[PDB]
């Protein structure tokens, strides 16, 4: 399976697909609008950091498997790769479209 | 308000299983309207050659993005210019396509 995750702004969840609610918990609704960085892992934080600004200056970036906090504290252990899509009209990043990758289970 | 662009889950055929509450504010479409429907139904009629051989190439692709820029109805029935950057979902396990998005960016 996969998970469609946007993050525009601050990275944050702009839409979640569906399939969020099976793997992390957390109802796609209730990231909407929720800063990404409040859950962005623990001793992985960095990782997403690096790989996020790396990504802003290349288009599309695959970030390995991190452990991925879920709505209980657990880490799921999922690969994600990001594409920053640009608006057309002003030129500019519109949106990241990270698409998640279900590999490993629930650390 | 929201911005004018959206997403959608929608098969290899254009059937919009499920699509992104911001329709509303890109075409006037509701989500539910699209659910069932295929986006080659509400897509200029001398551009629907073009969207569905884009749709073909991104299931070659698997695992890339594809951006075809066309005319697009709206809820007024016009035909607006909008880029639709789909993307073919392949199963990391083993090789399937789930799902293809479709991130409907307006042009100008």
């Amino acid at each position: 399976k996969t998970f469609l995750s946007r993050h525009s702004m601050d990275m944050k969840f702009t839409y979640c697909d569906d399939r969020i609610t099976e793997l992390i918990g957390y109802h796609p609704e209730e990231l909407l609008g929720r800063s990404a960085y409040e859950f962005y892992h623990a001793l992985d934080s960095e990782n997403m950091t690096k790989s996020h600004q790396n990504l802003c200056t290349k288009g599309q970036v695959v970030s390995g498997q991190y452990r991925m906090l879920a709505k209980h504290g657990g880490y799921v252990w999922l690969e994600t790769q990001g594409t920053v899509i640009y608006n057309p009209r002003n030129l500019q990043p519109q949106c990241i479209m990270c698409v998640n990758y279900v590999l490993s289970e629930i650390e | 308000c929201q911005p004018t662009e959206f997403i959608s889950r929608h098969n290899i055929e254009g059937i919009f299983t499920f699509v992104d509450h911001r329709c509303v504010a890109t075409v006037g479409y509701q989500p539910q309207e699209l659910l069932g429907k295929n986006i080659v139904e509400f897509c200029h009629p001398e551009d629907q050659q073009l969207l569905r051989d884009s749709f073909q190439q991104v299931v070659k692709l698997k695992g890339q993005v594809l951006s075809v820029m066309f005319r697009f109805r709206s809820k007024n029935q016009e035909w607006l210019w909008m880029r639709t950057s789909s993307f073919t979902f392949q199963n990391p396990y083993s090789d399937e396509i789930e799902y293809i998005i479709c991130t409907n960016t307006n042009v100008k």
